[PDB]
RNA sequence: GUUACUCCAAAGGGUGUCCCUGGCCUUAGACAGCGG
RNA sequence: CUGGGGAUAACAGAGUCGUCUCGGGCGAGAGCCCAUAUCGACCCCGAGGCUUGCUACCUCGCUGUCGGCUCUUCCCAUCCUGGCCCUGCAGCAGGGGCCAAGGGUGGGGGUGUUCACCCAUUAAAGGGGAACGUGAGCUGGGUUUAGACCGUCGUGAGACAGGUCGGAUGCUAUCUACCGGAGGUGUUGGCCGCCUGAGGGGAAGGCUCCCCCAGUACGAGAGGAACAGGGAGCCGCGGCCUCUGG
RNA sequence: CCCGAAAACAGGCGGCCACCGAGGGCCCGGGAAGAAGACCC
């Protein structure tokens, strides 16, 4: 499997590249997911993700959009949105993915990778927020 | 009951006659509505 | 303090049970022109859908005069309950009850009308309104 | 009365012949000239329309009264000449209900039709009342169904609005 | 693009030592250190010949503003380690004389308008409060620290329920670092 | 329109039979006193006393009426120590040590007990645990406990549970545990007289019930009573949304729910079935015994008020997790009378 | 904003920012401070 | 009565918005004087789709209905409850505006009523949507059959969007949905016991009165507050049977 | 506070069997539980 360090990276571009990988048949691990950035303004982003959390099915909430509050799950969910989820192909591609907060010991002592196309260096604007900030706002653990 | 020390810090304010909002002392237009009509906070009973 | 030398109110520790709802006819125990009254409301009560207001001993009620002397009938008054037929617990656990349902007519601010209560009255009424015990020659 | 968006637009034939229209109303505005009529003033100040409009006589009389009061108290009669250029000939129609059986409007009012870049009003004034002239024009512009713009013409009929604005 | 290459210098005095280290300016002087963080894309900060230089190589309006802003902040830090900043407040009362006390990191005001509950205003690290009669001093070495302390003490005594033309008692700012306050 | 609050609470849903008869404690309080944070027993009955009020509020200093629930608590046996570490999401078990000589009746619950397991191996495993706890990979320590019903004659099959210990540290906890394993705990060594407790248990069964009794729905008008719809509700909902919502009152299981109750004062802890008032020694068991429960033999607690469950049921108490700011004192209140008369 | 059209808001306003034009000022101008 | 019609109305839907509800620009003038505390004319510009109309796109045997009772949920253009700003705000209060939809918003009299009117209380007793929410949930007062009476109209048979008395209420749930209860397979060996807790639900609590502060600040007097502290109850929620009633 | 290893990364620990037999069900006497099933002694 390939190991990718989200640290200084942009979420959507990271996810686009990773999803193409997954479909072309690889295994991907993402570490330090709390350290990716989201671009925009803080009020806008928080409003978006709160409005998403408070969506649910009025008749039975044991159904319902289960939109997450943790950082690793935020990342995993973006990637999912970038795949065909209603198809065996997509379900297998998605099962070939794993996302972690931090760097577990299991992966410690190994050389990571970084996607060129996604990186904070491209930016010209001091306006960015972190996924960990979003998670703290929403009430998630780490 | 006079306390110039207190008047200088309670009554250096402007009020927009449109939205009612409070603006600083040297303003030329309101910072919310853009109205150009600003009056000072009444420091002595009018009426 | 502000004004306590001459007052009209007080505190009871018991809070009896609420047994007399709206529409109930009470006898008048005081020596005012009134003989019978009907409860039309209860002061200091808020409720819910389809519930009636109910009062017990020590509670003040807005009432109508049904029987009595001509200058008192079809008038709206305020009255304090002093007796009830339904039981109610005292602190030591013993329970207490009376023989009928009676009231005294008073002013909307506690001062009573009349000058003598014919009969006994409950202790909680007299603890809560301090000018009633000054009238009745039996307090229990 | 009924809103002016119903009568703003021009996409409809002209209806100006009283020797065929039965029940045609009569004008409200009957005064179109004010101030010193015999006069040789310096600066001319006129509203032009930014697009085709259809202006009611209610609005014209409102404008007249407001502007004339303002200039009478701020300028004085011997120093201004005020003119309204357009007369209301267009008859307005309303359907009297029956529903939409026999729909053809009975007349209710009048309007003036005005095309793009046409003049509506004019205040002739000296050089030391221009502030008041332009305030009057603001007041008038505020009471029309579509937008408008002003110029400042010289005798010899030339545009001097820029040279005048820059210096006052 | 208003200009090409805006740059502004700051003359460094004798006993002061300025140094930059990774977008963090550090100033040492006869009393105390002061560090701060001044970050903006395309803005550099360095020392050429005894100066502090701030530079931007094709500014718009909102870059010019930021550059002059950083200038002001670094001047503040220099003058602060070199002289310090001092603030004054005044106390006024019609009825109900109140008492102001310091204890640790708070300022306790008791009997303000006859209240049975005191009012607590926070002091910040590096700032010293000092009561002398009806006049108060707040001295310190960081402009923002001293201002926030003074402002906390003043806001401690705020009214929202009655006319302030008749109810005027409280504690008020009268000099914000040497400059008076008039109306 | 007319407004009223809805019928019932949505906070105790799904209203379903409990996963187990032995209750479950999900959260534990912040105590500094290094001690076990709870005890367990079996419920016996109710009665009443008269006491001088110690608690804040008028009625303080007077003789009042207080109902009381008696909870029979024989000692516990400590048989285990269990360590926890931190994983990706939360805590996870790390190691266990058991005692070697356990009663013959514990295999009525845990059929598969170990075979050789002598003291040699017990002490070696203890040592391993200690050398692990002195490293740093440890987050908290807990005790494993079982009840002994054979003492009061109630049953033989025991109950097994896991309790926590007070303190911010783990080596003090380990010292406490290592001292306590292999022996018995009595309630006086753990609980104080006057504490506030939270009681935790499983309520009585009522069965399948209707919405009138299960949610508080109002009975319908007498014409509907004569139509066949009195104890029914009217509407399962509107036309759109075109499904039934989960908030609409329906029939189903009533009772046998896992409940908790806050702030019940412990008044008295007794020894061998007798209460020693200031003056003289006295018994608590009434004339003719307790209905549906016999005589009290071992040890017992007086608890102010009511608690959830039927008589012979297992209860679990813990020190209050949600106490007020105005607490009553920790000392046995002045008791003037205790009722020994027949309760049947 | 990411809408050819099917399916999408105004009059009135803005030292928000980027640009065109034309007057008046300027080796002491337009703010400040020191005084008349 | 037959044969047929959504080629064509009443009823709810769609479309539209003159009317309707809720707003805005400008500044005449009124406010001791003072255009903007408050009011804002005449004229001009709009939102919503909760009134009513216009049209006739769906449905002429699907169901045709008004009000009430029961039950769940939503919007904010906020009536009280929390927090603030202006005043022609001394205090007690009032008027006008900003954030805020967590909780609450009740009982009765005549009338079939909805609304409207009235009583006594209350912290206050907001307005709307859900096929004018809800008849495989009830009722059945009104309205539109068949009987009969009066008044008007008509030569008459007879009619009245005029009044009055009386006048049928069906179902064994096929599929889904919801409340609760069980049995399997899977989790790459099987079985005991004990724990973690991803996630989901929650109003589990909301409000009022009394003492004191204090007859104090404020105020010419009349009158008359607030922070802190102590206590009690109403509505709602979850449990128990020692005491009292059935 | 209530539900909650079908949480598809479909968990962690301890112990007992398997590579005859660990455990479980029926059955018997009863209820603290109950429409059948389940649950408890
Ligand atoms: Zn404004």
């Amino acid at each position: 499997m390939r190991i990718i360090n989200a640290e200084g990276l942009i979420l959507g571009r990271l996810a686009s590249k990773v999803a193409k990988m997954l479909l072309e048949g690889e295994e991907v691990v993402i570490v330090n997911a709390e350290k990716a950035i989201i671009t925009g303004n803080r009020e806008d982003i928080f409003a978006k993700y709160k409005q998403r959390t408070e969506l649910r099915t009025r008749t039975n909430p044991r159904r319902g959009p289960f939109y997450p509050k943790r950082s690793d799950e935020i990342v995993r969910r973006t990637v999912r949105g970038m795949l065909p989820w209603k198809t065996d192909r997509g379900r297998k591609a998605f099962k070939r993915l794993k996302v972690y907060v931090g760097v577990p010991k299991e992966f410690e002592g190994k050389e990571f990778e970084t996607i060129s196309e996604a990186h904070m260096s491209r930016l010209a604007t001091p306006k960015y927020v972190t996924v960990g900030e979003v998670a703290k706002f929403l009430g998630g653990k780490f | 009951a006079r306390f110039p020390e207190a008047e200088a810090r309670i009554f250096r304010k402007l009020v927009c006659m449109r939205c009612g909002a409070t603006n600083p002392w040297g303003a030329k237009k309101c910072r919310k509505c853009g109205y150009k009509g600003l009056r000072p906070k009444a420091r002595e009973p009018r009426g | 303090a502000k004004k306590g030398a001459g007052a009209t109110r007080g505190i009871s520790p018991v809070r009896p049970t609420r047994a007399l709802p709206i529409g109930a006819y009470l006898k008048v125990a005081d020596n005012s022109g009134a003989k019978v009254i009907q409860i039309i409301g209860v002061v200091g009560y808020k409720g819910t859908r389809r519930r009636l207001a109910a009062a017990g001993v020590g509670d003040m009620v807005v009432a109508t005069v049904k029987k009595g002397r001509p200058d008192m009938r079809h008038q709206v008054v305020r009255a304090v309950v002093v007796r009830q037929r339904k039981e109610y617990r005292r602190l030591d656990g013993m329970r207490v009850k009376f023989e009928d349902n009676a009231a005294a007519i008073v002013t909307p601010e506690g001062v009573p009308r009349g000058t003598e209560i014919r009969g006994a009255i409950a202790r909680e009424a007299a603890e809560r309104w301090v000018r009633l015990g000054s009238i009745a020659s039996i307090v229990l | 009365l009924r809103p002016a968006k119903i009568d703003r637009d021009v996409d409809k034939p002209a209806y100006t012949r009283r020797e065929y229209i039965r029940g045609a109303p009569g004008p409200k505005i009957t005064i179109f000239d004010m101030g010193n009529l015999s006069a040789e003033f310096e600066y001319e100040v006129s509203l032009h329309a930014e697009q085709a409009m259809q202006i009611r006589q209610n609005a014209l009389e409102a404008i007249r009264i407001q502007v004339n009061r303002y200039l009478q108290k701020n300028v004085g009669r011997s120093n201004y000449h005020f003119k309204i250029r357009v007369y209301p000939f267009q008859v307005l129609r309303e359907n009297p209900m029956n529903g939409m059986r026999r729909p053809f409007g009975k007349p209710i009012g009048l309007a003036a039709r005005v095309r793009k870049d046409q003049k509506i009003l004019t205040v002739w004034v000296n050089g030391q009342h221009l502030k008041f002239a332009l305030g009057a024009m603001h007041r008038a512009k505020m009471k029309l169904p579509y937008s408008a713009y002003y110029r400042i013409y010289d005798k010899e009929g030339n545009d001097v609005t820029t040279k005048v604005l820059s210096t006052m | 693009p208003v200009d090409a290459w805006i740059r502004e210098e700051i003359e460094i005095p004798e006993g002061v030592e300025v140094t930059v280290e990774g977008n963090t300016v550090k100033v040492k002087g006869p009393k105390g250190e002061l560090q701060r963080e001044l970050k903006y894309p395309g803005v550099q900060i360095f020392t050429e010949d005894g100066k502090v230089v701030i530079y931007k190589e094709f500014p718009r309006k909102k870059d010019v503003a930021i550059v002059r802003t950083f200038k002001a902040h670094i001047n503040n830090m220099i003058k602060g380690v070199t002289e310090g900043f001092k603030y004054r407040l005044k106390v006024v009362y019609s009825h109900f004389p109140m008492t102001v006390k310091v204890q640790g990191d708070e300022v306790v005001i008791e009997n303000f308008l006859g209240e049975k509950n005191p009012r607590r205003a926070k002091i910040l690290p590096g700032v010293t409060v000092k009561v002398k009669g009806s006049e108060i001093e707040v001295e310190g070495i960081d402009k923002e620290a001293v201002g926030q302390t003074a402002a906390n003490i003043e806001q401690a005594t705020r009214i929202t329920k009655w006319d302030r033309r008749v109810f005027q008692d409280g504690i008020y700012i009268v000099e914000k670092a040497g400059k008076p306050i008039k109306f | 329109k007319i407004h009223r609050p809805r019928r019932g609470s949505l906070a105790y849903s799904p209203r379903k039979r409990a996963k187990s008869i032995v209750p479950r404690i999900r959260s534990w309080p912040k105590d500094s006193e290094v001690r076990m944070l709870g005890f367990a027993g079996y419920k016996a009955g109710m009665t009443h006393i008269l006491m001088i009020d110690d608690s804040p509020g008028l009625t303080k200093g007077k003789e009042i009426f207080v109902p009381v629930t008696i909870v029979e608590v024989p000692p516990l046996f400590v048989y285990g120590i269990r360590a926890y570490k931190q994983g990706y999401l939360g805590l996870e078990t790390a190691t266990e040590v058991w005692f070697h000589d356990l009663h013959k009746n514990v295999a009525r619950r845990i059929k598969t007990l170990p075979k050789n397991y002598n003291e040699e191996a017990f002490q070696a495993k203890l040592g391993q645990l200690e050398d692990l706890v002195n490293d740093g990979e440890i987050a908290d320590v807990r005790l494993l406990v079982h009840t002994q019903p054979w003492l009061i004659g109630l049953k033989k099959k025991p109950e097994v549970m896991e309790y926590a210990i007070g303190g911010d540290d783990v080596k003090a906890k380990f010292d406490y545990a290592k001292e306590k394993i292999g022996k018995e705990l009595r309630a006086g060594e753990v609980l104080h007289e006057g504490e506030l407790l939270d009681v935790i248990a499983v309520t009585k069964g009522k069965g399948t019930q209707g919405p009138v009794k299960r949610w508080g729905v109002k009975v319908q008008f007498h014409k509907a009573q004569r139509a066949g719809k009195g104890r029914h509700i009217g509407n399962l909902g509107p036309w759109h949304p075109a499904r039934v919502m989960w908030t609409v009152p329906q029939a189903g299981q009533m009772g046998f729910h896992h409940r908790t109750e806050f702030n019940k004062r412990l008044i008295a802890i007794g020894e061998n079935g007798k209460l020693v008032l200031d003056g003289n020694e006295i018994e608590i068991t009434p004339k003719g015994g307790f209905p549906h429960y016999g005589i009290v033999r071992s040890d017992f607690l007086m608890i102010e008020g009511t608690i959830p469950g039927s008589f012979k049921r297992i209860i679990r108490v813990r020190p209050a997790i949600r106490p007020p700011k105005k607490k009553p004192p920790v000392e046995r209140p002045q008791i003037t009378y205790v009722s020994r008369e027949s309760k049947q």
